[PDB]
């Protein structure tokens, strides 16, 4: 089936039916076999933007909560509605990559990539959480990111970008975030040279997003 | 303009400021979206020919189909020779799918370039010798592969100095690649691609290559050089600079996407600072490339300004 | 009660969560009352996007399904049939609301125009994918909407313009009879232009907006 399930996923992206792409695509990982370097990107793109639809909507309804009056109750229960769907899909990808993918990539640097995902998905729960869960979740998130270390490679910069923004948005510690982001940015721009075969098409963007995120935090 | 709220599930940019946009708006008739804070994440990723531009061009030959062109007026002084050796010391290193391979330099004085020519015409031929009729999606594709080449040149800070439609070459619709890159040492032919700012007299700006690329999109969309009936270059050349004249956006074919007309229009911005950079252009072209399959052959009744301000 | 159901809808819209918005508005129709023009509008935009994401998706699938082995081909078609099946269901749903709760109570003059138009549009999408005498069923729904609207509303009214626009593209896209599309579009454009001497201050936008979309369509058929 494996050629097929990846086939449906490849279509489902073009159809922009990302929800159905995730439902299919994780059927590949539940084979228990290792993902190809292609399958990994298809899995990550499905779940990210499937959650993306929930994150942006959660931001909007929460914004119009804050701007709000008996309708507040309807808004609050709806925020909890979108929060549970977010929380529930996020637990899924966590359970998947904990249950299967991380223990089955040994010394493929997908071993980094799957830890970075574990960080990101706890990070998304740390946006949803309140004071109680937040620390219990955030501890688990930082263990993932802080372990996610092996140099211009998109992933290493991608971790550094994503991980530095974790420190800024959730720990609210700009010293760490600036420290990381500037450090990682220099180790990119002083070096480059890989770019064409690296597919600079990716790594320059993350390198730029470091520069302008720093420009936001500075 | 009319607007809807939209999550962008793909790499996309905020037209007011060219920064990444995850969440916000789309102009439902135009795609343009207002810049309406949060830190960014990592996105998802998945024989003679002529005097030439500024070097006399020859269909030279050596192992590997390498054509040749020669210096024009700039003398082979050691300072300029060293600058050429340094520019070659970039171009002879860089190889990219949409760039023609710089193979080496002619060792004799009066420097000359050895570089591959791939069969299939110059883009000048398909435009102005024929106007070869082909599917509009391939027009987008040509714009994509040229843009994705220029994106690496800019990703390497190679500025083209004098980009023209003639120096773009098609592998018989297999692909397009860029010639005439770099080699600014020899600069100072014909000129409609000079940016107005440059013809007001660092004219080889990183963003001047943008404007020249803009003129190429006009030719693709219109099948002709700009200024169809005001053809005296020396008459128009100064006044396209002085603020009178810019290419007629109405001459584009009626079935083009509105956004491509829009892309050209922003590309042709006179004031340099915010002529869009080529990563954003690439994203815009990447949106068009799949938008054209999506868009209906005829319009319909939209949701009536449903979520604007 | 609809002050509640309708708040969720207004909330779900800007939450960009249309699949949920369309279910709550359906219960707004379950009250069987004449909808106010705003909750009438929400209902139309809810189901417009809920098909739109799927119909436009169906176009990409049927575009990739152009290309030529069997495994890829039958999956491409099988996937197309699924998205087509989804589109067929939500289409027949809205028509049931129209048939059973809106049209039978569209007492106000414009109200029945809006619902009959929508009965047109939704049959239009269904016949677009579907044996499909439904083309004629949309023709009847538009012709009813046009027959009434020709008398009971101002030639600059946005629904009359918007009806004319949808109906003209029906003649084009579904019947491929562009002279008929030219006829409708040219009339409706010229008639509203002849009425530009008065506009309601919001219709001012929507009318001129729709008119410009109508003038665009004229070009692609006229060229
Ligand atoms: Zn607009
Ligand atoms: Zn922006």
């Amino acid at each position: 089936d494996k050629n097929e399930l990846v086939q449906k996923a490849k279509l489902a992206e073009q159809a922009e039916r990302y929800d159905d792409m995730a439902a299919c695509m994780k059927s590949v990982t539940e084979q228990g076999a290792e993902l190809s370097n292609e399958e990994r990107n298809l899995l990550s793109v499905a779940y990210k933007n499937v959650v993306g639809a929930r994150r942006s909507s959660w931001r909007v309804v929460s914004s119009i909560e804050q701007k709000t009056e008996k309708k507040q109750q309807m808004a609050r229960e709806y925020r909890e509605k979108i929060e549970t769907e977010l929380r529930d899909i996020c637990n899924d990808v966590l359970s998947l990559l904990e249950k299967f993918l991380i223990p089955n990539a040994s010394q493929a640097e997908s071993k980094v990539f799957y830890l970075k995902m574990k960080g990101d998905y706890y990070r998304y729960l740390a946006e949803v959480a309140a004071g109680d869960d937040k620390k219990g979740i955030v501890d688990q998130s930082q263990q993932a990111y802080q372990e996610a270390f092996e140099p211009t490679h998109p992933i290493r910069l991608g971790l550094a970008l994503n991980f530095s923004v974790f420190y800024y948005e959730i720990l609210n510690s700009p010293e760490k975030a600036c420290s990381l982001a500037k450090t990682a940015f220099d180790e990119a721009i002083a070096e480059l040279d890989t770019l064409s075969e690296e597919s600079y098409k990716d790594s320059t963007l993350i390198m730029q997003l470091l520069r302008d995120n720093l420009t936001l935090w500075t | 303009h009319n607007f809807v709220r939209k999550t962008f599930f793909t790499l996309a940019f905020c037209d007011f400021c060219r920064k990444l946009l995850f969440q916000g708006f789309r102009c439902q008739t135009c795609g343009y979206k207002f810049h309406q804070d949060r830190s960014s994440s990592a996105p998802n990723v998945h024989q003679r020919i002529g005097s030439g531009s500024f070097g006399t061009v020859y269909k030279g030959k050596w192992h590997g189909d390498v054509a040749v062109k020669m210096l024009n007026v700039t003398a082979p002084t050691p300072q300029q020779l060293q600058a050429f050796k340094n520019e070659v010391g970039v171009l002879r290193k860089t190889r990219h799918v949409n760039i023609l391979l710089f193979m080496g330099y002619s060792t004799k004085p009066q420097l000359a370039i050895v570089t591959q020519w791939c069969e299939g015409s110059s883009l000048y031929h398909h435009l102005h010798i024929i106007e070869t009729k082909f599917e509009m999606i391939k027009l987008i594709d040509i714009a994509r592969q040229t843009a994705q080449g220029m994106d690496y040149l800019h990703a390497k800070s190679i500025i083209h100095r004098d980009l023209k439609s003639n120096n773009i070459f098609l592998h018989e619709d297999l692909t397009v690649k860029i010639g005439d890159f770099g080699l600014a040492t020899v600069k100072s032919g014909s000129i409609l691609w000079m940016a107005p700012e440059v013809i007001r007299m660092n004219p080889y700006s990183f963003q001047s290559d943008v404007y020249a690329f803009g003129i190429v999109l006009y030719e693709l969309m219109t099948g002709q050089l700009p200024y169809s009936n005001i053809n005296n270059r020396d008459q128009i050349i100064f006044m396209v600079g002085r603020g009178y004249l810019s290419p007629d956006l109405s001459k584009v074919r009626s079935n083009c996407p509105k956004a491509m007309k829009r892309l050209m229009a922003e590309c042709l911005k006179k004031k340099r600072d915010e002529r869009p950079l080529f990563p954003q252009i690439l994203a815009s072209i990447e949106l068009l490339a799949r938008s054209l399959p999506k868009i209906h052959r005829s319009a319909s009744e939209p949701s009536l300004n449903r979520a604007g301000f």
